[PDB]
């Protein structure tokens, strides 16, 4: 009597214009440099939208 | 002057071998010295000024 979803995707209807994580990764003097010292950004950026 | 420090990610697995690790506070210093020594000189001939 249990219903479980298989291979569900967190980004179901999400249309990503750009990869913010990738942009933060490759940012040498860019405007994303304010997030470089952040440690758990690689965990916040994935589940911060709900 | 003393500055801010970076954030470290929580890791209990490696928190067992580096409990007594060290991390310097990252301070800075400046020095100032004495650099002006001057004088003003004047003369007065009162007897010949009469």
């Amino acid at each position: 009597m249990r219903i479980t979803f298989n291979d569900v995707k967190t980004s179901l209807g999400i249309t990503e214009s750009y990869d913010i994580v990738n942009a933060i990764r490759n940012s040498q003097g860019d405007n994303f440099k304010s997030y470089v010292p952040l440690a758990t950004a690689n965990n916040v950026a994935e589940v911060g939208a709900g | 002057y003393t500055d801010i420090t970076k954030e470290k990610q929580y890791d209990a697995e490696e928190a067992e071998q580096k409990v007594f690790e060290r991390e310097m506070p990252n301070v800075k210093t400046l020095f100032h010295e004495r650099n002006r020594q001057g004088f003003y000189h004047q003369t007065i001939q009162d007897d010949s000024l009469k």
